[PDB]
Order: structure tokens, then C-alpha cells, then sequence
């Protein structure tokens, strides 16, 4: 009666995982809440390994294997070294494209030839080359981002000519905005259908990346900035949680705020017998900032001190109802 | 006949590069002429789509084209903008970290200053390195 | 090439411990001490590492400026399109190959042609000629 | 001209001529970056004026062969 | 006859010109027909669907013109690039003025395509090139058609081509018993308004 | 002949896709001539229900990228 | 409130009654600074962009408190 | 002047610090402009005396 099947390059893996990503995340529609588990490993790997700088030597290899012909030597040869000590110079912490230094060698060969429209195997030599840094310029990173707010801002388009009023009236500028032919509409009349489910799914992709933003880039922040105005039922905790980026600015959502309250903690607490951080234990129980999330981590860390101060805030900010007439700290079997 | 249109938005384009890569080359002296160039060929096919690159031999269209991205603040066009001060930042980045490489013994008193405002969890994160 | 250079290093009353001068001199039995694009790179390119250090460069001068030259395929092919042939004083219009001439040196960027039919005879009426010999160019 | 930090586009205009040292002195070599050429229809340039050109090219060779071919 | 000239326009423009017959359609409709942009837009005029491409929606005795045509074309490789993307990997780079396979690459990724972009020009030099969507897997079928210099044109019945090895059609069949005879009337009939038009 | 499984499965896409040509000519009516169609026609979701010796196939079939 | 508005959607779903009188009670234990009115409005603004929605739900009931001074 | 690589006067000393000075200076400078350069520089910056480096910001 019933049945299931267990049923079955990094060059590749950035992008061929971002393709199946865009057809998922056009709008297609998700078949179930598993969707939730297949989404982490995709984008953790991705963002992880967008950052890992030995994606552009298989970028570089690539687009220059097939182009390693038509090409002018003296701009080559010195490229095709700097691939080589990309290579050699890849691991460390300071390694960035050397896009100057490989665009400036071809406009040595620019400098000479580039006035004079002799130059269509050139045009693909001195074209293509700037296409690979084109894609890294700015490193992944500058990218990195770019990319991840186009595909957002490709959500929107979609949707906000979609609905401006209400979907009747509207599917008539729907209609008007590709008068001429009718298959642009058909991946926008079926990328909205399941808007609701797409809406958290938005936040995943903010999500991992606000984990690390809190000081990004303004010229996202203008388009983040667009994202608190979003004013309807179901993007109205989306266009709220614009919001939760706007503020995590300030007060952040990741480790580094584990890190926080380990370095408060840690630097406050005084760490004899004493342990009078009385103003910061009020400042627990009277604190502008939510403290459980990692403060009840901690008081089981593997820090002696830890354990007590943290553990007697967490007793104190339970009981902040009542009244506490003795609190000592005991420290049995061992 | 009608050289003359052709040579007013030739004439003002050939400055509007120009103008721009002084803007660059004032984000970075140390730049060459030529690399300039590159990065703003890149730079405007790049922006408008790769697709767009063949403009660049309209003398015309790229004068309107130009000044919308340098002139249109706070927009999605202020890309450029956000470019430049890239490589300032990097030809910056640079320096920095030459001078302690060229000059180690600056290191140490120069961070404790260089350090003394950052956030709380940031100074948690040179601990964790 | 008709241009030498040389790097010299000597001790002198002046410069005991030593100095270094750049000389540069046109050899005049080389096409009249002309410059070519071989003449003026290596003497451009040899003051380009000179003055790097911000030493001197002297030049020995006995020359005939920029070279000169005209397309060798087609001084022996070119023909003239005269108003009349038979006698010349009545004018030319232009210059030409016969076709088959034509598509020889067509194929090597010599000159640039259109085909046309004139006074009978089919003509490819040279508009440019740009020459197999590098350097007697602009 | 060396000196030039923004745009320069020369166009020499009908019947009229520039040559030898006029030309070197003004070619865009100098700063690439910043220099630029455009020629008429009717514009003309070269190493050097016709007698001097003609001077080396009207040896015994080109009015005999030219007649001659 | 196949190649050389056979799809060079300019051949009946002269001959036309000159008063010699060509036993071919005049220069205008073989440019304007032989073309695959060119094509693909006269279709268009005509009301046949065509694969999607950078000129889908694309129409206007007929002449295709420049405006109308640059849009089906990837003037350089920068062009072909972003093409490539809207419709979606797997592309076709396609000489325009090839014919019988000639200026033609697969491309799976973008990284690829500078290359096989590079590859059509350097196949046929001077040629525009065009992107468009390989279909899945299909019958590829022909009509052949007849007409006069009059307006009737007429259908006889098809070929299939669907079958090919190594870019060669390799098996040709007569009729096409595959489709349903309620699509078989409205083939017959758009093969021949093209022509007709 | 097929392997039941894939029997299942193709049977799955068979009947799917036979779902999925009215789902698509659904689409070519209202689009083309302009009809503002409810999204749930273009079945993305199939139910399959093939009874193959009595014992039930059991399947749904959901389209999942183009 | 919208998690909340699926989950008590999932309510809808898995059983329904004509639920009449939902109650939302949200604690806010911090304790900020502000005057009564315009937190009123401020009120007024959140609930009433979902108006229908409440009566799909059924809202008749709300509690909050923020502590002032 | 004349004694190149020789020893140098009490100014020379001086000369070569306001330089040194001068350089220090500008690495402060320069993060006013970039203070967010300033965290990502020490990992790089500490590249000397490294464990007593780090150690002395942890002291103030």
C-alpha cells in the first residue's frame, strides 16, 4: 500500500545550488514544512562558502581554460602568473583580487591597442578578463551582497506590481505592463500564488546574513530602509522585522552577543567570594535588554564563578516577585 | 555638417571619465591613468548590466547616463559611490596594515588607541583571536 | 634598428668615486639616421630607465626625422584611372587594381577598395592604402 | 600640453593642413588619458610636407615606372 | 543548391538587379526568411509560434527592420551574456546566417559562454549572433512549402528531423503520423500564411 | 516492463503530467484571452491513486522547479 | 501576532466553534518612559489595521501593560 | 652630510623620530576617518610582540 525512496564542481556549487535557489525562490510554491531542514544546509554552505576565497581560482580557472586561446600574451602571462599566486597566497587572512593589477596589465596592452578597433579577438580577450573580476571585483563581498539584494528586490518587483489596491483593478496594470506578450505574466501570475509561505522564507535569506550585518552598508540599509514600509496582513512582520534589523544594529542577534554577556560577565563579575555586581544584578532584573538568552547558557558553563553569579541572577530574575531574604552559594558534592 | 552635434557630447564625455577618475584617483593617488579606465569600463558595463556596454561608444547617451548615477543621491544608483570609497578604503587598508608590517614596533600603542572605541562584543572578538 | 644605447659607468675628476651618463646617437648609414618606430622606441624607452634615477641623457643628433615610406604592392600594381587613357593631360579620377590583382593583396590589408565598372574596364579604386611595410606611417 | 588635465579633441577642418612638427607636437601620445583627434573628410597629416616626402620618393625610379607600368 | 551562396542574400540582390533569375526566394525574403531573427519576426508577423528568445514578440512585402531586428541579436559578447540568463540555462549560441548546423554551441553556465560566444564569431566571422531556449526533447517537424509569385502558396505534407546524432539530421520520415488530426489542419495552414504573407 | 518503483514514480510523473497538460491548457484559456484565474488551477500538487493488484499505489506528485 | 494568527489559524482549521471572546495579554516587563493617550492611539493604530481579520478571529478581548513613569 | 651611515647627531635622532612620530600619527588619523578599520586592523596590526600586545589591551 504505501511506499518511499531513498533515491538519489565547488566552482558549481555556489552557482548551480543559487539556480536551483532562484527557480525555489522565484516563487515556485513549497510542498511542505520539510522545506525548513533542505533551506540551512543550502545557505549556510552558500554563505559560508561564498566567503571561502578558494571559490575564484576554480572562477578563474574556468572562464580562462576556454579562453586560454585568442589571448595577447604579455596581458596573459602576467595574469595567468597572479591566478597561479592567487593560488600560491590563497589561506591567508589578507588575500584580496588583485583587479587593478590585472585589469591594469591589459590596459598596458590597451594603452596600445585599444584605440584603433582592431580588436574583436581582442574585444572577447579584453572583455573577458574583466568579466572574471566582474564577478569579484569587489570580491564575494560587495557581491555577495549585491547578489543576495538583487534576487530580495526580485521578490519585490514581482510583487509590488502585483498588488497596489486591490488584485481585480490591479491584474489589469498586470495585464498592461506586458501588453505585448503574455509569458513574462505567467511566471508572475504563478510567482505570487504562494506569497504566504515565500515571507518567512524572505527572512532566511536576512537572516543568516543580519547574523553577522550589524554595521553593513547604506546603500543596502536604502533599500533595507524600503523593507519597514512593507503595509499589508501578511508582510506586516516582515515589514516589521526590517525593524529587528534596524534595531540589532545596535543591540545584536548572533554569538557576538553571547559573547557579550560572557564579556560584561566576565569583565563585571568580580570573581572572589565577594561577587558584588548588585547594580549589574538589578540592571539583569531591571535590564532594557532581554538577558535569558545566553545569561541562563552561562550559569552551567564551565567557569566556577560563572556558574554562581549567573546562576544566583537567574534564581533573582525568576523571583523578582518575591521577597529574598538569604541567598548563599554551596558548592557540594564537588 | 553634423560633426558638430556629434563632438559637444564627445567633447563633454571624454571629461566625465575624466572627472570620475580623478574622483577615484583622489580616493587613491597612487593609481595609473590606464587601470582607471578598467575598472571604470567594468564599472559602467557592470552597473547598467553587461548588456549595456556597446552604449559606451554614444557620446550622447552616457553624458545623461553619468551624471543620473553620480547625481541621483541616496538612490539604488549611488553604486559608484559606494565603489570608490572602496578602493579608499582598501588603498587605506593598505597602509595600515604597510606601516605595521614596514613599522612593528607602532603596533602596540597604536592599537590600545586605534582600539579604545568599537563595540563591547568587538572587543570580545580580538580575545576570541 | 638604426639607434644603440648604452649604460656607462666612470670615474671622473668631478665624480671620483663615479658617475653614469645614457648616449644615444643615430647611425647615419641606416636609412639617412631617420626615425622609425624602432629609432624612436629605443631612444624613448632607453630615456625611460635613465630617468628613473635622474641621471643624464646624452643624445648624438645626425638624423633625417621620421621615416617615410609607401606601400611596396602596390607600386607595382597600382594603374590610373585616367578621364582618357590615351592621353593623361585630360586628368585622373583615381587609382586602381584589376580584380584578380585586387584579390591578392585584398586578403593582407594593403589597401581598401570598392569594385566599380568605369569607361568600360572594372576597377577597384583605392581609398586607402595602408601598406605591409611597418613603420612609415604616422 | 603636457600639462593638460581634462578633455582635449582636435579636429582639423576642410582644405586645410597640418604637418611634421605641428603634427608630433600635437599628437595624443603625450597624455593619452586626456587627448583626442577627429578628422574632416577633407583633413590631411603626415611626417612631412610634400617636397621633402616627394624629395626622397622622386628619385630616378617613380615618374619612369610610373609612366612605365 | 546547399551552402555558399545558397544563403547569401546578396546573390539574387545583384542578379535581381541585373535582370538575371535566381531559382530561390528574391534577396528581401531571404534575408528577411533565411535569417533565423529575421525569421523568427517575419513568423511572428506571420502568427506562428516561435522558441523563446531575446526577440519573442517581435513583428512589424516585408522587410525586417534594424530597430526591430537589434533586439533579436547579441551585438557582442556582453550582450549574449545577459541574454543567456532570462531564459534560463541550457542557451544556444546561433550564427544568424548559418545553415545546416554551421555557427552554432551549447552553453550550460555562463562561465562557458565567452568562449563559445568566441567560438560562432570565429565560426562565422561577421555574423550577428543571437541566445535562445533549447526546448525540451520534441518532435522537431517540417513542412514543405510551394509558392508562386501570385499569393498561393500551398502545404504538401512533412518531414520529421527530429532525429540527429553528432548535429547531422540522420533520419527523415513522410507523413507525420504523430500529431492529432485537429493540429495537422492548422499546420498545414500557418506553413503556408508565412509564405503567403 | 517498468520496475514498480519507478513504475510508482513515472507512474507519479505520468499521470501527473496528464494532470498538469489540463493545468497548463487551463493557463493558455484565461491568460490569453485576459481571464484573471485563481492561482490554485495550475497544480503544482497532484494526487495519484493507481490500484495496482488491490494493494494501492499510493502517491501525490508536486511540481517542484520548472 | 501574525505567528500567532497562524497557529490560532491552525485553531480555525483543526477545530472550529465560533470562538467569540479571544483574548491577547501581552506583558511587556520592561519599563520605559511615556504618557497615556497617545500610547492609546498608539493602541488604536495596532489593532486597527486588521479589522475584518479581528472579526475572523473573533477578537473581543485584549490586555497589555508596559510599565512607565 | 659627509658621513653617510655613520653616527648620527642628537637632531638626527630627533629628525628620524618626528618621521616615525609622523607615521604613528597618521595610522590614528587614519582610523578617525575608518574607525571600523581599527577592530580588523589588530589581527594584522599585532603581528610584533603579538601575546603581550594583545595582553595590554586586555589590562586597560
Amino acid at each position: 500500500h504505501t511506499g518511499s525512496l531513498p533515491r538519489i564542481k565547488l566552482h558549481r556549487v555556489f552557482h548551480y545550488v543559487l539556480d536551483n535557489l532562484v527557480n525555489v525562490m522565484n516563487g515556485y510554491c513549497l510542498p511542505d514544512p520539510f522545506f525548513s531542514s533542505k533551506v540551512k544546509d543550502w545557505v549556510e554552505r552558500l554563505m559560508k562558502t561564498l566567503r571561502d576565497p578558494s571559490l575564484p581560482l576554480l572562477e578563474l580557472q574556468d572562464i580562462m581554460t576556454s579562453v586560454s586561446g585568442r589571448i595577447p600574451p604579455n596581458v596573459e602571462k602576467s595574469i595567468k602568473k597572479e591566478m597561479a599566486q592567487y593560488a600560491s597566497n590563497i589561506t591567508s587572512v589578507l588575500c584580496q583580487f588583485p583587479s587593478q593589477q590585472i585589469a591594469n596589465i591589459l590596459d598596458s596592452h590597451a594603452a596600445t591597442l585599444n584605440r584603433k578597433s582592431e580588436r574583436e579577438v581582442f574585444f572577447m580577450n579584453t572583455q573577458s578578463i574583466v568579466q572574471l573580476v566582474q564577478r569579484y571585483r569587489s570580491g564575494i563581498r560587495g557581491h555577495m551582497k549585491a547578489v543576495v539584494m538583487d534576487l530580495l528586490r526580485q521578490y519585490l518587483r514581482v510583487e509590488t506590481q502585483f498588488q497596489n489596491g486591490h488584485y481585480d483593478k490591479c491584474v489589469f496594470a498586470l495585464r498592461e505592463e506586458n501588453k505585448s506578450d503574455m509569458n513574462t505574466v505567467l511566471n508572475y501570475i504563478f510567482s505570487h500564488a504562494q506569497v504566504t509561505k515565500k515571507n518567512l522564507l524572505v527572512t532566511m535569506l536576512i537572516d543568516q546574513l543580519c547574523g553577522r550585518d550589524p554595521t553593513l552598508t547604506d546603500e543596502l540599509l536604502n533599500i533595507l530602509t524600503e523593507l519597514t514600509q512593507l503595509s499589508k496582513t501578511t508582510n506586516a512582520k516582515v515589514a516589521l522585522r526590517a525593524r529587528q534589523v534596524l534595531i540589532a544594529s545596535h543591540l545584536p542577534s548572533y554569538e557576538l552577543r553571547h559573547n557579550q554577556v560572557e564579556s560584561i560577565f566576565l569583565s563585571a563579575i568580580d570573581m572572589y567570594g565577594h561577587q558584588f555586581c548588585i547594580e549589574n544584578l538589578q540592571k539583569l532584573i531591571l535590564s532594557e535588554t532581554s538577558i535569558f538568552d545566553v545569561l541562563p547558557n552561562f550559569f552551567y558553563h564551565s567557569n566556577q564563578v560563572v556558574r554562581m553569579a549567573a546562576l544566583e541572577v537567574y534564581v533573582r530574575r525568576a523571583y523578582i516577585a518575591y521577597e529574598l531574604n538569604s541567598v548563599q552559594h554551596r558548592q557540594l558534592k564537588d | 555638417k553634423t560633426s558638430r552635434t556629434f563632438f559637444y557630447w564627445r567633447l563633454r564625455r571624454l571629461l566625465l571619465e575624466d572627472l570620475v577618475k580623478k574622483k577615484i584617483h583622489n580616493a587613491n593617488p597612487e593609481l595609473t591613468d590606464g587601470q582607471i579606465q578598467a575598472m571604470l569600463r567594468r564599472w559602467f558595463v557592470e552597473v547598467e548590466g553587461t548588456v549595456k556596454a556597446y552604449v559606451w561608444d554614444n557620446n550622447k547617451d552616457l553624458a545623461e547616463w553619468l551624471e543620473k548615477q553620480l547625481t541621483e543621491e541616496d538612490g539604488v544608483h549611488s553604486v559608484i559611490e559606494e565603489n570608490i570609497k572602496c578602493i579608499s578604503r582598501d588603498y587605506v587598508l593598505k597602509q595600515i596594515r604597510s606601516l605595521v608590517q614596514a613599522n612593528p614596533e607602532v603596533a602596540m600603542d597604536s592599537i590600545i588607541h586605534m582600539t579604545q572605541h568599537i563595540s563591547p562584543t568587538q572587543r570580545a572578538e580580538v580575545i576570541r583571536i | 634598428i638604426g639607434m644603440v644605447a648604452w649604460k656607462m659607468t666612470f670615474k671622473s675628476p668631478e665624480y671620483p668615486e663615479g658617475r653614469d651618463i645614457i648616449v644615444i646617437g643615430n647611425d647615419i648609414t641606416y636609412r639617412i639616421g631617420s626615425f622609425g618606430p624602432q629609432e624612436d622606441l629605443l631612444f624613448l624607452r632607453a630615456s625611460e630607465l635613465a630617468r628613473a634615477e635622474g641621471i643624464p641623457r646624452i643624445y648624438v643628433s645626425a638624423n633625417s626625422g621620421a621615416r617615410i615610406g609607401l606601400a611596396e604592392e602596390i607600386r607595382h600594381m597600382f594603374h590610373v584611372a585616367w578621364v582618357d587613357p590615351e592621353d593623361p593631360y585630360k586628368g585622373y579620377r583615381y587609382l586602381y587594381l584589376t580584380p584578380q590583382d585586387y584579390k591578392r593583396v585584398s586578403a593582407l590589408n594593403s589597401v581598401h577598395c570598392e569594385h566599380v565598372e568605369d569607361e568600360g574596364e572594372s576597377r577597384y579604386k583605392i581609398t586607402d592604402i595602408i601598406g605591409k611595410e611597418e613603420g612609415i606611417g604616422p | 600640453l603636457r600639462e593638460c588635465c581634462q578633455p582635449v579633441l582636435v579636429y582639423i577642418p576642410p582644405q586645410a593642413e597640418l604637418r611634421g612638427g605641428s603634427w608630433v607636437v600635437i599628437d595624443s601620445s603625450i597624455n593619452p588619458r586626456h587627448m583626442e583627434m577627429y578628422a574632416d573628410r577633407e583633413s590631411r597629416g603626415s611626417v612631412l610636407e610634400p617636397e621633402g616626402t616627394v624629395e626622397i620618393k622622386f628619385r630616378r625610379k617613380d615618374l619612369v615606372k610610373t609612366m612605365r607600368r | 543548391g546547399w551552402g555558399h551562396a545558397s544563403e547569401n542574400p546578396k546573390l539574387p540582390e545583384l542578379l535581381l538587379k541585373n535582370g538575371i533569375a535566381f531559382m530561390g526566394p528574391p534577396s528581401q525574403a531571404m534575408w528577411a526568411l533565411g535569417d533565423k531573427i529575421a525569421s523568427s519576426i517575419v513568423a511572428q508577423t506571420a502568427g506562428i509560434p516561435t522558441l523563446p528568445w531575446s526577440g519573442s514578440g517581435l513583428r512589424v512585402i516585408l522587410n525586417v527592420p534594424q530597430e526591430l531586428y537589434e533586439k533579436g541579436y547579441v551585438k557582442d559578447v556582453d550582450d549574449g551574456l545577459q541574454a543567456a540568463e532570462e531564459v534560463g540555462y541550457p542557451v544556444m549560441i546561433k550564427a544568424s546566417e548559418g545553415g545546416g548546423g554551421k555557427g552554432i554551441r551549447k552553453v550550460n553556465n555562463a562561465d562557458d559562454f565567452p568562449n563559445l560566444f568566441r567560438q560562432v564569431q570565429a565560426e562565422v566571422p561577421g555574423s550577428p549572433i543571437f541566445v535562445m531556449r533549447l526546448a525540451k526533447q520534441s518532435r522537431h517537424l517540417e513542412v514543405q512549402i510551394l509558392a508562386d509569385q501570385y499569393g498561393n502558396a500551398i502545404s504538401l505534407f512533412g518531414r520529421d528531423c527530429s532525429v540527429q546524432r553528432r548535429h547531422q539530421k540522420i533520419i527523415e520520415e513522410a507523413p507525420a503520423t504523430i500529431a492529432t488530426p485537429a493540429v495537422f489542419e492548422h499546420m498545414e495552414q500557418c506553413a503556408v500564411k508565412l509564405a503567403k504573407m | 516492463r517498468p520496475d514498480t518503483m519507478l513504475g510508482v514514480v513515472c507512474g507519479a510523473l505520468h499521470v501527473a503530467d496528464v494532470s498538469l497538460r489540463n493545468s497548463v491548457s487551463n493557463f493558455l484559456h484565461s491568460l490569453e484571452r485576459g481571464q484573471v484565474l485563481p492561482a490554485h488551477t495550475l497544480l503544482n500538487t497532484v494526487d495519484v491513486e493507481l490500484i495496482y493488484e488491490g494493494v494501492k499505489y499510493v502517491l501525490k506528485v508536486t511540481r517542484q522547479s520548472p | 501576532l501574525l505567528e500567532a494568527m497562524d497557529e490560532l489559524e491552525v485553531a480555525f482549521n483543526n477545530t472550529n466553534v465560533r470562538t467569540d471572546c479571544n483574548h491577547i495579554f501581552l506583558n511587556f516587563v520592561p519599563t520605559v518612559i511615556m504618557d497615556p493617550s497617545k500610547i492609546e492611539e498608539s493602541v488604536r493604530s495596532m489593532v486597527m489595521r486588521y479589522g475584518s481579520r479581528l472579526w475572523k478571529l473573533r477578537v473581543l478581548q485584549a490586555e497589555l501593560k508596559i510599565n512607565i513613569r
